[PDB]
């Protein structure tokens, strides 16, 4: 049933999208956190984000609700995990790996991220803020 | 040099040294602070080299990250971007005679293998929050 909704924008696209983790964050969509968020369609808005060192960019992540949010997250370092708290946002995050979701923001208010996959002895710490606009 | 690493501490920090509230804790007016106490200097090679890891208070606002150890860097390298960045804001010529980091300090705390949920504690038994 997920597959014949728009629910099925919370799966990782089937398109490989590998790019080089190591320019990735000095030339490229992921280099700059100010146009993260860039207009891809009617109510359509493509977020670029760039999960590095128990970090994320851009935070917090401001985007609008109601909208569909097309989601890329990409790792300049070791694997990573985009699991939003009170979403069903759940996509591993690998290095040069744009990890494409498309999600729809029906409720407002601070959300945060919880990178299940390891990274470092701080790995437990690695928790992005996302902030949904009324 | 100091303005090649600080490429890197752009990346949370930004240009700025102002980062990000609830992620990344400013340095611009913050380094003078922790050099004026004994042992801030060794603090500011160690979260570089291992980092820091936990709920930090800068001037009321808690943050929840994670310092990137930068054990990959060189020694020199380490201490060329702790002294670009004091010098940068000028946060260096808040204090009574600023030591240069030296390659000698950085290379007695790679030494000790310690980890950043470690140096949570040694911050704040500086007092720091
Ligand atoms: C994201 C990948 C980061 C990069 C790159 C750099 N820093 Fe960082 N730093 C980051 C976080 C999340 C934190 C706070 C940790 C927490 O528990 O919330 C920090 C902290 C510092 C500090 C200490 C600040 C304090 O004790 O109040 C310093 C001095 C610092 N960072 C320096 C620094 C430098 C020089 C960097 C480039 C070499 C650098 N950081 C990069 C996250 C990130
Ligand atoms: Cu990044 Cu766990």
């Amino acid at each position: 049933y997920t597959l014949a909704t728009h629910t099925a924008g919370v799966i990782p696209a089937g398109k490989l999208e590998r790019v080089d983790p190591t320019t990735v964050r000095q030339e490229g969509p992921w280099a700059d956190p100010a146009q993260a968020v860039v207009q891809t369609g009617p109510n359509q808005y493509t977020v670029y984000v760039l999960a590095f060192a128990f970090g994320y960019q851009p935070n917090p992540i401001e985007v609008p609700q109601g909208a569909e949010i097309v989601f890329k997250i990409t790792s300049p370092d070791v694997i990573h995990g985009f699991h939003v708290e009170g979403t069903n946002i759940n996509v591993e995050v690998l290095p040069g790996e744009v990890s494409t979701v498309r999600y729809t923001f029906k409720r407002p208010g601070e959300y945060r991220i919880i990178c299940n996959q390891y990274c470092g002895l701080g790995h437990q710490n690695m928790f992005g803020t996302i902030v949904v606009k009324e | 040099d100091g303005a090649k690493i600080y490429a890197q501490c752009a990346g949370c920090h930004q240009q700025n040294g102002q980062g990000i509230p609830g992620a990344f804790p400013p340095l611009a007016g913050h380094v003078a602070e922790i050099l004026a106490k004994e042992g801030g200097r060794e603090y500011l090679i160690l979260v570089l080299l291992y980092g820091l890891q936990g709920q930090i208070e800068v001037k009321g606002m808690k943050y929840n990250g994670v310092m990137s150890s930068f054990a990959q860097l060189k020694d020199e390298e380490i201490a060329a971007v702790l002294n670009h960045i004091a010098t940068a804001w000028g946060d260096a010529k808040k204090v009574k005679g600023f030591k240069p980091f030296t390659a000698e300090e950085v290379k007695k705390l790679r030494a000790k293998k310690l980890t950043p949920q470690q140096v949570l504690a040694e911050r704040k038994k500086l007092g720091l929050k």
